[PDB]
């Protein structure tokens, strides 16, 4: 959510080789502070990631195969 | 009288060809009707 | 050698990876549960080496000495 594109919006905000960047980054870090708590909202972990999710989708891919078998026998 | 036609049709329904297995013929065909599918 | 020892135990380790991805079928939720611990001490490794019958009291000791 906000953690995603918030990085995208903070990312372009860097400007000038001069150390004025902090004046921008102070606006960033506060959001990041919120992110530190926004991340708390997302303190969950069901599935790991890939490839386990891919294994799930493939698991249905075999599990959807019978549907074109016995159901065909129904017809 | 109730059991009759009901048993017949239910054989003809999802079972359709209940003889389709043909005993041993229903062995590898169970893959041919399924594992062969792609 | 200035000792060294193995322990072996049954254990229970549920995992989510099957808990929801499976079931709803001929697929058990909880078993639950059973395993075969094989500790490999005085190494700090405590590695859980695979077991697969046939297995004997010897072969463990052999792999371990290896």
């Amino acid at each position: 959510t906000l953690l995603r594109q918030g990085i995208r919006q903070l990312k372009e905000k860097v400007s000038k080789m001069e150390p004025e960047e902090m004046t921008v980054k102070e606006k960033k870090s506060i959001i990041e502070i919120l992110k530190a708590r926004i991340a708390l909202k997302k303190a969950f972990l069901k599935m790991a990631l890939s490839e386990s999710n891919d294994t799930v989708v493939k698991k249905e891919d075999v599990r959807e195969s019978p549907v074109d078998t016995f159901m065909e026998n129904a017809t | 009288r109730t059991h009759n036609r009901q048993m017949t049709e239910t054989l003809e329904k999802y079972k359709s060809l209940d003889f389709n297995m043909e005993k041993e013929g229903d062995v590898i065909q169970q893959l041919k009707s399924s594992i062969k599918k792609p | 050698q200035l000792g060294h020892y193995i322990h072996i135990f049954v254990n229970t380790q549920p995992i989510s990876a099957f808990e929801r991805t499976l079931s709803s079928k001929r697929s058990s939720c909880e078993y639950d549960h059973f395993l075969l611990l094989v500790e490999w001490h005085h190494d700090g490794i405590v590695e859980h080496v695979p077991l697969d019958d046939h297995m004997d009291a010897q072969h463990l000791l052999l792999l371990i000495t290896q």
